[PDB]
């Protein structure tokens, strides 16, 4: 079974292994590492989408446009002090 | 750049299974993702470099969610890093 499956992640852990590994961050990087990124890259899309999903339903639609997302940042403080404006 | 679209799209059909996402929408929250993991990837080197270490762990990438996140979207980052961590390692 893959790392992601191990983790309970949809996020691609070995592929974020290669990416650390690749970028010559340190001299190595442990196995946790790239499940611990993974996990926190997995929790930012969720919530964006999580939110966005609800502005997109807000506005009677059944897909997600740029908009909704830039309302989703904007009407949250954390993810507008993260991400700042949405063009 | 790399493409996490696939994988977006696979958090996105299990928080919200009915509803779609527009190819421009799909390019924003892809963009999102690659500038974070840039982001915490440097950071973790700074940390690494700052003390020595030789090795990028778990304990490095929870550094650099606090170092990068604002505090309360750090807190709830680095309890589902650590929750996966908890999982991997079970």
């Amino acid at each position: 079974t893959s790392r992601s499956s191990k983790a309970g992640l949809q996020f691609p852990v070995g592929r974020i292994a290669r990416f650390l590994k690749a970028g010559k961050y340190a001299e190595r990087v442990g196995a946790g590492a790239p499940v611990y990124l993974a996990a926190v890259l997995e929790y930012l899309a969720a919530e964006v989408l999580e939110l966005a999903g609800n502005a997109a339903r807000d506005n009677k639609k059944t897909r997600i446009v740029p908009r909704h997302i830039q309302l989703a940042v904007r009407n949250d403080e954390e993810l507008s002090k993260l991400l700042g404006d949405v063009t | 750049v790399e493409t996490y679209k696939i994988y977006i799209f696979k958090v996105l059909k299990q928080v919200h299974p009915d509803i779609g996402i527009s190819s421009k929408a799909m390019g924003i929250m892809n963009s999102f993702i690659n500038d974070i993991f840039e982001k915490l990837a440097q950071e973790s080197s700074k940390l690494a470099r700052y003390n020595k270490k030789p090795t990028i762990t778990s304990r490095e990438i929870q550094t650099a969610v606090r170092l990068v996140l604002p505090g309360e979207l750090a807190k709830h980052a680095v309890s589902e890093g650590t929750k996966a961590v908890t999982k991997f390692t079970s």
